[PDB]
């Protein structure tokens, strides 16, 4: 889901 | 005492949406077509469980294709229930073949042979119920064999009686006035007070057509009544209905009264009287209860004998106290009693020799029309007032209409626009008054004044040659404001157009000036209007040489030859090429002044 | 004459419509949602006889139940409003104060105790005791 | 019932029960109960100080002193009292209550404490005040005092606040519907700055009122158009879909400029489009206000979407309303280059089992065939073949068409009489009962049983409607014209039933001129009525050029999404 | 100009009525009752006119929500604050229903006194709601709330505070797809909008970038943007400048037509045997990378309407057959990039008219991918508080692509 920016 | 179909019903209404109770439906539908088909034989309690399961899920208004045999089955058993449930079934759900009809025919003759009250019961209401021309051939014969001098049950008997006045309703032809109508008369001398109200509901029914034949039972009904209305409440101990002895059974004697014309017999007819009078005289008396269904009840009575009265209009004293009771309840505090009171004071203003008397309220008329607040009561008031309406006091009538009209919805305005209109045109005792009126009522209205109205004004206007020189100016004076309606433009635009010369000499009305205030409500108008405004344009082409000029250019313009809609480049065309070819002979001769007009 | 009798909730399920007249069944939805709308807009404090159409209904709610009689113009408002009170306390004394599970739950009964009352599109019996003494005989078989 | 119990706990000195039981009359309220009898006790329970209490029995003072000021009276003292309250909050509430109510008695007690709101520091209280002015406005508003309120709101304008501003400025807008000569009270050119300004702070709701102040303006000069424009044009982007479409209504308005030698004309119609494609794919109530809207931009300005038809195509899934105004749309911008795709889209949209839009397709089909006279023939043999599906609306709607495409293209596409004229008893509109009598009229000459269908209406002439007897009339008349001795009967009947029989003074007058037309000389009528006619030039229901420019000056408004004026609903 | 404001339940009651002017009455909500929700034909519009009066009405959940004007009032504007309302309620308590509205009575009646005042939308951006709005002190934090309910920065709240300042991105799309078998794409469309969840403290001046130059970089014919951002600077210098909101809003929406990434591809075998049986084979592949795992994927293969069996066989995943539907949907839980599937499916036809051919619909699908189909990523997102001393890299930033299917049909 959330990936690193 | 059916678990089955108990379950059933719950695990319909348990569904939470209308997918699942159509899956459990379909489900159920396809467990019991099984089951019908079943090699095992099928015993009285389940084929009964299975019928009544049929009928709610066709109540619930899902359509059911089948069954019907099983129904008929049911039809000949033994036990009441299973009957009973296959007698609903048949009721409710009509099927017309042959077969099943012929079934059904059978199974009604079965249990009519029988002396069982209640399956003659069944099967009368089984008749009464559905009607059909196969079921009036098969049993118009039979049923009227049954309330005659043969002893039936009571029950029964009232059960007869309403069959055959459904069978009369769907088939007077296949019910002849034979031999049993005397004692289908003598009803009304049974102890059984059920009895007596079902003959008088069947006997009233059937004396529209044969008044003559049923002459007896207005002199065997006034004393009933008289013994109903003049005794203690002791007496009808079973049907005494909260201190009122018989209610039900006193509105229809009155109402089968009410059916005849005033009894010949001098001492029926004096019964008659002294029973209304006492009828009228219990009003004055205090209730014997505070419940409301007392109230109702003795006001029910009240209002059929006033309803009997004013039908028979024969008896001047009467009508006074019937019209001073309905003005009474004009201010009761129960809306019901106002409601009726109204709707009874119309038909007694209807009749010739009260109106005195009815006009009298016309004050409190005028004020429950105002401050009720109640669309009911206000249109019943606004019937009273058309019907209270006379040359005399026509003027008021019309202004308080217009008044209550500019504080009306939008439902009852096209009403009380066509009740204004026709009292302006009955009651015009002076011609300038119904112009101001009509236009009023497009002002007001507008939206609702519909064609009829405007015809008319328009037939009043042409015909009356005095009026036209007041109607030009006036429309031209309402033309020129910055509101007009559509209808407020077609009648200036028709009135102009042959009456523009009366006031062409006043230099504020001049053709220009006419033209050019047309030619501004041209544009933001329907086709129609459109159309009816070119024609006015080649009549001031005709009447007003000096402002041919502009016509002729209008009509020549782009947009009017090349109109999408036919009629108004019909029109243009037609108006244009007249203008321009003609020798100013023809184009005279073919524009006239037109010859005067002939729930 | 009766044209048809209803019972509805608030919500609008029709628990009870008899038809005493030929009617479609596309037609007899449109009266069935027509009188829904004309009634249920209609509060205590406003008359219960309001007219629709060609007929016209006399109308009371029972907690909330709404029981609706539909008759012609000509008849008689008040009469019926008294046989619709009537109906509805045999009904309370035959079922024990009335709910509307009795009315789904015993839907034949409750047709049967119509039938007694109104036949023919016509008031029958008008006596309590009288239906009362003829349903537990019924019963009893 | 429980009115009492309402009423016996609403008596109670405990604070929780007495506000529990308020909550509970107003939901009775709701629910549509009468409980105006219970007013005086909640009167009893207006002295407290608790802002949800408070706000409640405002509630309850407005919705009843609607319609009872006689023992409502005595809350203006509870009012002056609250209006020097010192938390700002309350004193807002206190205004925007007091300004609610319309009896005459708080008009006068309003008018102070209203004047010393509008004069503020806090800015909250100032819109309060400035929307308060508008309600008194609502309300026999005449008194000097008014023009003193309507001047100071008029100088309120210029504020440093965002809100105050949008909000006296619908106040302005609002108040500015009288008419004495002197509309709209305000905007001078440096106002004009000041707003322009003023669209970037102000919220979005803000904005739209501005553009929508900002559309009453017109340009002084030329350049001022341009400046205005250039300013109004970032609003384009999604602030809101009504600011979009304020400020589309803004650009289309202020295009006065020249229209070929100035290169910001063509800027400006190349920036129009991208917005007007975008609001097709939001929510599908804002989503049909635009296609309502495009509509009309397409009308007025036909060269802004011409190259965008793909986007039009209607969908399956789409809501009625929104595909019937796409088929619409398409057939405004339906084109030479790309009539095949829309034919195309035509014909699948013939066979949906919804009424309107087959119907509309079956218009639009004609429509094409008018519009684009390479593809006649095949919209002409398309629309045979749908009448030859034999449906009845299919039918009517291909006739009325056809009755179009005649009068477009005169005098070549006879072959389709007979095919027509089979289909005679399954019209029952009169529209397409006039277009039959209008196709068997104007081709009279051509056809033998002419007088037989023509007579053969007179049997139901009443009880028809006014449009179908004029055209009978008018039909009648052309085939007297056309065969004099054949037809002398006919015509009698028809002009003594015309005239003597009917009750339309339209009628009877087209009668009466008929009538004497033919009676007075033949050849003088024949030349009339049988002359010329100009060709319908390629009209797609265009909608009346002066209506399609106020509803061009309507753009945002509701009138546009009616396709009606102002005048005709309040 | 709302005149009135009034919400019904599916039943038909009215949950909670509010009249802003004297020109409507009680009679407004009897019209609306009578004439819309009892509508006896299923054909309107959003928009209705009852005798010189206009009502708007949409719908959420099965409550009824509708506005009565009187006036010539916007209509674009009455649906964009009826819609904001509803986000409103749905902001405060959740779903939209009965027993919500019932037990919130005077929540709701306090907004609806609050965000419109006779009439004229105020603001109602909910961020100021929760301020003064509740389900003493001194004239300092109340002259404060007061500016920040009426200035310009209504949206946030002065007083956020945070010890993890944190945000997170959310770019979600709808794909709008109709493929021709010749290879041509008649129809294309992609609708995308970039939600963020903000927890951040201070007044941020936020900066947001993207892959819109006009060594990836897509180009969209359009950018529709929130209230927060500035719009000017963003015409003057294409630059997305704004300061978010607390909590969850919706920062712009996006559209793009042009070098659209398919991410599958469609090959329809059918195979007509007589009339008796039929083939159709669909064989998917998978156009991306494999690290990125393909969920809820749906493919609803049509059937003819004479079909009297229908066999499914397939090596990964499940076929199901529903006659409910009257098609095969194949649904696979899980795939990688560069994969292959492929069905066998035997269609058994009902003896039915000769002359009746078969009109084929489109083959439609649906799927979720972790992919933008339309290609856009984040490029930065710089965030700046002068007043506070956290830099951007105190911040911590979270990006989630999240592509739904739209309308994805396939001729066959
Ligand atoms: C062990 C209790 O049986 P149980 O709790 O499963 O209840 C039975 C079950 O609901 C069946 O479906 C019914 O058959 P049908 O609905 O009658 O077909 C049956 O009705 P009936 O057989 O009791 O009437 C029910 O009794």
């Amino acid at each position: 889901d959330y990936q690193r920016l | 005492g059916m678990r089955g179909l108990a379950v059933f019903i719950s695990d319909i209404r348990n569904c939470k949406s209308k997918e699942a109770e159509i899956k459990r439906i379909n489900k159920e539908l396809a467990n019991i077509r099984s089951k019908f088909k079943g090699d095992k034989a099928l015993d009285g309690y389940s084929k009964k469980k299975y019928v009544c399961k049929l009928l709610f899920i066709f109540l619930l208004g899902h359509d059911i294709d089948f069954g019907h045999m099983e129904a008929v089955n049911l039809l000949s058993s033994n036990r009441y229930t299973e009957k009973q449930i296959g007698y609903l079934f048949i009721s409710v759900l009509v099927n017309s073949n042959s077969e099943l009809i012929r079934l059904i025919n059978n199974a009604i003759k079965n249990d009519l042979a029988s002396r069982n009250p209640t399956f003659m019961g069944l099967a009368l209401h089984c008749i009464a119920n559905v009607g059909s021309r196969e079921m009036a051939e098969a049993f118009a014969g039979e049923i009227p064999k049954i309330l005659v001098a043969g002893d039936t049950m009571d029950s029964v008997k009232q059960s007869a009686a309403l069959c055959l006045l459904r069978l009369y309703r769907t088939s007077p032809d296949l019910v002849p006035m034979g031999d049993w109508t005397s004692r289908v008369v003598h009803l009304l001398n049974d102890q059984h007070l059920g009895v007596v109200t079902a003959a008088t509901s069947l006997i009233t029914t059937l004396a529209q057509k044969n008044p003559e034949e049923f002459k007896t039972s207005v002199s065997l009904a006034v004393s009933r009544l008289s013994r109903i209305v003049t005794s203690a409440s002791t007496d009808l101990q079973d049907y005494t209905y909260y201190f009122v002895p018989a209610p039900w059974l006193s509105v229809k004697l009155l109402r089968l009264l009410q059916c005849y014309p005033p009894p010949e017999d001098p001492a029926v007819r004096g019964r008659l009287t002294e029973c209304l009078e006492t009828i009228l005289n219990k009003a004055q008396e205090p209730p014997k209860s505070k419940k409301v269904q007392h109230s109702n009840a003795k006001n029910a009575v009240l209002f059929e004998a006033i309803s009997l009265i004013i039908h028979h209009d024969s008896e001047p004293n009467l009508l006074v106290r019937a019209c001073n009771q309905l003005g009474q309840f004009l201010q009761h505090r129960e809306t019901n009693l106002r409601y009726l009171a109204l709707e009874s004071m119309c038909t007694l203003a209807s009749s010739e020799f009260s109106h005195e008397a009815v006009k009298t309220h016309i004050e409190t008329v005028i004020n429950a029309l105002k401050t009720e607040r109640d669309v009911s009561v206000r249109q019943r008031a606004v019937d009273l007032l058309y019907a209270m309406c006379d040359r005399s006091n026509a003027q008021q009538i019309v202004a308080e209409m217009l008044s209550y009209l500019e504080t009306a919805d939008y439902s009852i305005r096209e009403e009380i626009v066509l009740k204004v209109a026709i009292l302006a045109e009955k009651y015009a005792v002076d011609y300038t008054w119904y112009v101001d009126t009509i236009l009023n009522l497009i002002r007001i209205a507008g939206d609702y004044v519909s064609e009829e109205v405007w015809y008319r004004v328009i037939q009043i206007v042409i015909n009356r040659d005095d009026v036209q020189g007041y109607a030009a100016k006036t429309v031209f004076e309402a033309l020129q404001a910055p509101a007009c309606h559509e209808n407020l433009v077609k009648v200036g635009g028709y009135i102009l157009g042959e009456f523009g010369n009366l006031i062409a000499g006043d230099p504020r009305s001049s053709p220009l000036i006419q033209f050019n205030l047309l030619h501004s409500k041209f544009h933001l108008c329907s086709v129609p209007t459109r159309a009816l405004l070119l024609s006015t344009y080649i009549k001031f082409v005709n009447l007003f040489p000096e402002v041919k000029a502009t016509i002729q250019d209008v009509l020549r313009s782009d947009s009017q030859l090349k109109n999408a809609d036919v009629e108004l480049q019909q029109r243009a065309v037609e108006y244009l090429r007249l203008s321009t070819v003609a020798s100013t002979d023809i184009l005279a001769t073919v524009l006239e002044e037109m010859p005067p007009f002939p729930g | 004459m009766i044209r048809f009798i209803l019972i509805q909730n608030r919500a609008g399920k029709t628990r009870l419509a008899k038809w005493y007249m030929q009617f479609d069944d596309d037609e007899k939805q449109k009266l069935i949602e027509e009188v829904h709308a004309v009634v249920t807009v209609r509060d205590a404090k406003h008359t219960n006889f309001v007219e629709f159409r060609n007929f016209k209904i006399i109308y009371r709610r029972y907690a909330g139940l709404y029981f609706c009689i539909c008759v012609d113009v000509n008849d008689n408002n008040l009469a019926y409003l008294e046989a619709i009170h009537n109906f509805v306390e045999v009904l309370n004394e035959y079922f024990h104060n009335v709910c509307e599970l009795d009315l789904v739950f015993n839907f034949y009964k409750v047709y049967t105790v119509v039938d007694e009352m109104f036949l023919a599109g016509e008031i029958r019996e008008t006596s309590q005791t009288k239906v009362l003494k003829q349903l537990l005989m019924l019963q009893s078989l | 019932g429980e009115i009492f119990e309402l009423k016996a706990e609403l008596n109670n000195e405990k604070k929780e029960k007495r506000k529990e039981a308020v909550k509970k009359v107003i939901a009775a309220m709701t629910v549509g109960k009468d409980v105006s009898s219970l007013f005086p006790d909640v009167v009893n329970c207006m002295q407290t100080d608790n802002l949800e209490l408070k706000k409640l029995v405002y509630l309850y003072l407005m919705n009843y002193a609607k319609s009872q000021p006689d023992m409502a009276i005595m809350a203006v003292n509870s009012f002056v009292k609250d209006c020097e309250d010192p938390n700002p909050l309350i004193r807002a509430l206190a205004v925007r209550t007091m300004g609610c109510i319309r009896v005459d008695k708080i008009t006068e007690y309003l008018c102070e404490p209203l004047r010393k709101c509008l004069k503020d520091e806090d800015p909250y209280v100032r819109k309060t005040a400035a929307v308060c002015v508008a309600k008194l406005h609502d309300i026999n508003a005449q008194m000097v005092e008014d023009q003193g309120f309507l001047d100071s709101l008029r100088d309120l304008i210029a504020d440093s606040n965002p809100m105050v501003v949008a909000n006296a400025v619908a106040a302005l807008s609002e108040i500015s519907e009288s008419h004495p000569n002197s509309n709209l009270l305000d905007l001078n050119p440096q106002n004009i700055n000041k707003l322009l300004t003023a669209l970037n702070e102000c919220t979005e709701w803000g904005q739209i009122f501005i553009l929508d102040c900002l559309s009453n303006y017109n340009p002084k000069d030329d350049r001022e158009a341009q400046s205005i424009c250039e300013r109004v044009t970032p609003r384009l982007s999604h602030a809101n879909s009504a600011v979009v479409l304020s400020a589309v209504k803004v650009l289309m308005k202020f295009l006065e400029l020249l229209p070929k030698d100035s290169d910001y004309y063509n800027m400006l119609l190349k920036k129009l489009a991208p917005p007007l494609v975008t609001l097709l794919s939001g929510e599908p109530e804002v989503q049909y206000v635009a296609l309502r809207n495009i509509n009309l931009i397409v009308q007025k300005r036909p060269e802004i979407l011409k190259q965008e038809i793909k986007v039009f195509f209607v969908k399956y899934n789409d809501p009625i309303y929104v595909k019937l105004e796409k088929l619409d749309i398409m057939i405004r911008l339906a084109s030479q280059a790309n009539i095949a795709q829309v034919l195309a889209e035509l014909k699948e949209y013939a066979t949906e089992v919804d009424v309107d839009f087959v119907r509309k397709a079956v218009r639009a089909i004609g429509r094409c065939a008018i519009k684009v006279e390479q593809s006649a023939e095949r919209c002409v043999s398309t629309l045979l073949d749908l009448i030859q599906t034999k449906v009845n609306y299919v039918v009517q709607e291909a006739i009325v068409v056809i009755r179009d495409i005649f009068r477009k293209y005169p005098n070549k596409y006879e072959s389709i009489i007979a095919t027509l004229c089979e289909n005679l008893d399954s019209l029952d509109e009169p529209d397409a009962r006039a277009a039959m009598i209008w196709i068997v009229g104007e081709y009279a000459e051509r056809i033998d049983n002419a007088d037989e269908l023509l007579e053969s209406f007179l049997e139901g002439f009443h009880d028809e409607s006014t449009q179908v007897q004029l055209t009978l009339l008018t039909a009648i008349v052309k085939l007297f014209l056309k065969k004099p001795s054949e037809t002398q009967e006919l015509v009698q009947q028809v002009l003594s039933l015309a005239t003597q029989d009917s009750d339309n003074p339209d009628l009877r007058d087209r009668g009466y001129i008929y009538w004497r037309l033919l009676s007075t000389d033949p050849v003088t009528a024949k030349e009339v009525v049988l002359s010329e006619k100009p060709l319908i030039s390629e009209e797609t229901d265009l909608i009346e050029p002066t209506l399609l420019d106020e509803l061009i000056c309507h753009i945002g408004s509701l009138a546009s999404v009616y396709h009606k004026p102002p005048n005709a609903f309040v | 100009m709302i005149g009135g404001l009034f919400i019904y339940n599916h039943k038909g009651e009215v949950l909670i009525s509010r009249v802003y002017r004297d020109d409507i009455g009680r009679n407004a909500v009897d019209a609306f009752r009578v004439n819309v929700i009892h509508a006896r034909q299923q054909v309107r519009s959003p928009v209705t006119n009852i005798a010189r009066t206009s009502f708007f009405h949409v719908k959420r959940s099965n409550i009824w929500l509708a506005a009565v004007t009187k006036q010539n009032v916007n209509a674009a504007m009455v649906f964009e604050f009826l819609y904001k309302m509803c986000d409103v309620m749905a902001a405060y308590f959740g779903k939209i229903s009965e027993e919500n509205i019932k037990n919130n009575f005077v929540l709701i009646y306090e907004l609806l006194d609050e965000i419109l005042d006779f009439g004229y939308p105020q603001n109602s951006e909910t961020g100021a709601l929760k301020t003064f709005i509740t389900q003493h002190q001194t004239k300092e934090e109340q002259s404060q709330i007061t500016s920040q309910v009426t200035g310009q920065i209504g949206w946030r709240r002065e007083g956020i505070k945070y010890r993890r300042n944190e945000l997170f991105l959310d770019v979600l799309e709808s794909v709008n797809l109709l493929m021709s078998p010749q290879g041509q794409v008649l129809s294309a469309h992609v609708s995308g909008r970039v939600v963020m969840k903000s927890y951040l403290s201070g007044m941020p001046e936020c900066k947001f970038g993207m892959n819109d130059k006009i060594k990836q970089s897509i180009a969209i014919d359009d950018c529709t943007f929130h209230q927060c951002v500035r719009l000017s600077k963003f015409d003057s210098e294409r630059s997305i400048s704004f300061i978010p909101p607390d909590g969850e809003f919706e920062l712009m929406r996006y559209r793009t037509t042009k070098d659209i990434i398919l991410p599958f591809r469609v090959i329809p075998l059918v195979r007509e045997v007589g009339r008796t049986k039929l083939e159709v084979k669909v064989v998917i592949k998978s156009n991306f990378k494999p690290s990125l795992l393909a969920q809820k994927i749906e493919v609803r293969i049509p059937t003819p309407l004479n079909t009297s069996g229908v066999q499914v066989i397939c090596m990964k995943g499940k076929a199901k057959y529903k006659a409910s539907e009257n098609a095969i949907v194949w649904k696979i839980k899980r795939m990688a990039g560069m994969k292959e599937s492929q069905i066998s499916a035997e269609i058994e036809l009902l003896p039915t008219n000769d002359k009746k051919k078969w009109a084929r619909p489109p083959i439609s699908m649906n799927f979720e991918v972790p992919f933008a189909p339309s290609g856009l990523k984040v490029r930065y997102l710089k965030v700046f508080e002068p007043k506070l001393n956290y830099s951007d890299h105190d911040v911590i930033k979270w990006v989630r692509y999240i592509g739904r299917s739209g309308i994805y049909e396939t001729r066959c």
